[PDB]
């Protein structure tokens, strides 16, 4: 991911034309091989029509640019282009947000699993390693970073998510299709027993653990069915059909044609299409805007951070499952226990901006 | 009168039963000792709850405590054979009724499962189906029927037969906690009532198949002993708890196998009875944990119970050795009643005579070997 909010926070006088000067995940880095393309194209007809072709040739060759500019739609391909880019950004972020986190289990865990003892912190600890192995089951299975930081169900039992007797469980299971759902049955069982022993003390807490459980594991199915289901490659097919044919049209019908026939519109010769190549960024570049978000698990500059989202989710569970459980300062009077007015102080950079009058309503200034 | 054990405050207990026992799991082990009618326990504590009877470990005890060895090689080991859910202690915890063997490993002397066991998957395609009536007697520590007058009697018999009322039914506490307590267990227990005698009463066991009937029956008398050990009265199994006019206590087993229960099974009822006709003899001696001195006491041909010493057969005969119930002889189809056996008896030389007499047509005063 590419993380440019900051430059943002402001609509400044050169706030978004300063941002076509970065290079990770820009425009530029994922056009620049199909720009070299078509200016080579474009480059070299123009060439073959001023030195290489026959003086008769031109004349047909012109009357082809004619024709081919005529058909030059630029005002169709937008239509395409915006409600399938529109669609593709739409799963792009359903599909980041079907991110396995485990911070709402982990806080229902360390609420509801109890004892300072070994057997309450291994279940806490294992309770929490169950929803990160079925995460990383789920992105090694959806996620290219993933999949070659856990090649085999062997890195996984030496990342630690999985243990060799629970190694020996997963394999030993008779199934055909994809065990990404197997850590959370194991979840389900050790809630049980854990309410059977008593190390849940209420009826309520078990219900909250199997809902929270259900909400992480349909985040995982989701995951999954986002990629299995693509984009339906037809109408993938039909906006890249459409933006090919403009190009394949703007190549030829805005060739520079020699100025020496009068033709209309054609008067001027650049050698270089510089507004057409603008269109290109514009087209192309609205292109490339989908083709970097459907399928946001691989390795683009703007792609989600796969493995940072493991790595972070595996080390706050295990932190606030097992240090901060039970660990609180005691109970003591805040610095507005004495004061009807609960407000904190403003810093010197802030108080000029804030001290204004409080919104109450839009009907009070009557 | 009641025990001192069940003068102690009940609610405390509750209280310490109410603690959560957490991830350690209770086993009782229970066996038949070397009387061949007296039950042994004992408790283990498991790391996990059992899923099956193979899961539970092999134990051992001390038979000299048990009289059931002598001398130096005196410990004996317990096999478990069948599991059921323990109603003194509630899920996960477990009664493990076990086999009893030898230190050589050979099987105890009361140990008949053992040989009734490979007797059933001889005939396992016949699916032989059994029920027992335990009748049995409920007794204070004094050795008097409990509810009786102190040295004395009841009004008598006649009203007390599945009676309702504090002055015809004695200890039905004991009876509806037994009935619950099999129930949870997993105990196969198809009714009660109570009997002619007051404080006796029956709990039906069945329909079972083959082994079955033996391990069924057998934790039901277990936990009858324990529900009455927490009541302080004793269950008495004795086929006549008093001398006189008062009803001995009998065992009555029924069975059938598939062709029995089947259309026309009749034919095949009335050919196993005839063949019982020929071993009177040799059911008597089985029927009875002592050789049948026991249920010479009951089988006087006067109560209810038929002559000891004489076989009889009928449809609807209470006073008759085998009853054929007059439903079956309407449809010609389902089971006979075995009505010889004490209540004191071994349901694994029970099951094993009928199947041996009846189904492997044996014949003679010793049972067949290997067949
Ligand atoms: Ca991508
Ligand atoms: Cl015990
Ligand atoms: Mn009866
Ligand atoms: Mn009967």
């Amino acid at each position: 991911t590419v993380t440019y909010t900051a430059r943002v926070a402001k609509a400044r006088f050169g706030g978004f034309s300063k941002l076509l000067l970065l290079w990770r995940g820009s425009i530029y880095k994922l056009l620049w091989r199909e720009l070299l393309c078509f200016l080579g194209l474009f480059m070299a007809l123009s060439a073959a029509y001023r030195f290489v072709l026959t003086e008769e040739q031109k004349r047909y060759f012109e009357k082809l640019v004619l024709y081919c500019d005529r058909y030059a739609s630029l005002i169709p391909v937008s239509f395409v282009l915006g409600f399938y880019v529109t669609l593709v950004v739409h799963r792009w972020w359903n599909q980041y947000l079907s991110m396995p986190l485990t911070d709402a289990l982990m806080c229902v865990v360390v609420g509801t699993v109890h004892g300072h003892d070994e057997r309450g912190r291994l279940y806490r600890r294992t309770l929490m390693r169950y929803a990160g192995l079925s995460g990383v089951l789920i992105l090694r299975s959806v996620s290219t970073a993933v999949f070659k930081r856990f090649p085999t169900i062997d890195h996984v039992v030496e990342a630690g998510f999985m243990t060799r007797e629970e190694r020996k469980k997963f394999e030993n299971l008779n199934s055909s299709y994809n065990k990404y759902w197997v850590p959370c049955v194991w979840f389900c069982n050790l809630a049980a027993q854990a309410r059977r022993e008593g190390r849940i003390r209420d009826n309520g807490a078990f219900k909250l653990l199997l809902e929270e459980l259900n909400v992480f594991r349909s985040k995982c199915g989701m995951l999954f069915h986002y990629d299995w289901i693509s984009v339906p490659l037809v109408y993938t097919q039909v906006v890249t059909i459409a933006v090919y044919s403009y190009f394949l049209a703007c190549l030829i019908g805005r060739q520079f044609l020699d100025p020496a026939q009068g033709y209309k519109d054609h008067d001027l010769d650049l050698c270089v299409p510089i507004f057409t190549l603008l269109q290109f960024f514009f087209y192309a570049g609205w292109l490339k805007v989908a083709e970097q978000l459907i399928n946001p698990f691989g390795e683009d500059d703007d792609d989600f951070e796969t493995n940072f989202l493991i790595d972070r989710c595996f080390q706050v569970s295990m932190l606030a499952v097992d240090e901060m459980y039970d660990d609180l300062a005691m109970l003591e009077k805040d610095l507005y226990w004495d004061a009807a007015e609960a407000r904190a102080p403003y810093t010197a950079a802030t108080a000029f901006l804030m001290q204004q009058p409080s919104f109450q309503g839009s009907t009070f200034d009557i | 009168a009641t025990s001192a054990s069940s003068h102690l405050n009940k609610g405390i207990k509750q209280v310490y039963m109410a603690l959560p026992q957490g991830d350690k799991v209770q086993a009782m082990y229970i066996w038949i000792d070397g009387t061949g009618e007296g039950l042994r326990c004992k408790t283990r504590t498991l790391d996990s709850e059992p899923k099956c009877i193979e899961e539970l470990p092999e134990w051992n005890f001390d038979g000299s405590s048990t009289f059931q060895s002598e001398g130096s090689n005196s410990d004996m080991y317990l096999v478990p054979a069948a599991m059921f859910r323990d109603p003194f202690r509630k899920d996960p915890n477990k009664l493990v009724f076990c086999e009893v063997f030898k230190y050589n490993r050979k099987p105890a002397e009361t140990n008949l499962r053992h040989t009734c066991k490979r007797i059933m998957d001889m005939v396992s395609n016949q699916r032989p189906w059994f029920g027992m009536e335990q009748e049995y007697t409920l007794m204070g520590t004094d050795g008097h029927p409990f509810g009786w007058p102190s040295n004395g009697f009841p009004g008598p018999q006649g009203p007390y037969y599945c009676g309702v009322g504090a002055d015809k039914a004695y200890g039905r506490d004991i009876v509806e906690a037994h009935y619950r307590a099999c129930l949870y267990a997993g105990i196969k227990i198809g009714g009660t009532n109570a009997e002619v005698m007051p404080a006796q009463w029956e709990f039906q066991i069945g329909p079972c198949e083959g082994i079955d009937m033996g391990d069924h029956l057998w934790v039901a008398r277990f936990i009858l002993h324990r529900v009455c050990e927490d009541f302080g009265v004793i269950a008495t199994f004795d086929p006549k708890p008093i001398p006189g006019n008062w009803n001995g206590a009998g065992c009555h087993t029924n069975f059938s196998t598939k062709a029995m229960r089947e259309e026309n099974g009749l034919k095949y009822i009335e050919e196993a009875i005839e063949k019982l006709s020929k071993r009177h003899q040799y059911h008597i001696r089985a029927y009875d944990p002592k050789g049948g001195l026991d249920n010479a006491r009951r089988l006087t041909g006067f109560h209810e119970t038929s002559n000891i010493n004489d076989f009889s057969a009928g449809v609807a005969n209470r006073g008759a050795s085998i009853r054929i119930p007059r439903t079956v002889g309407q449809e010609k189809k389902g089971y006979f009643e075995d009505r010889r056996p004490s209540a004191n008896c071994d349901p694994f030389a029970v099951t094993e005579a009928l199947i041996r007499t009846c189904l492997l047509n044996e014949t003679g005063d010793e049972p067949f070997q290997y067949k």
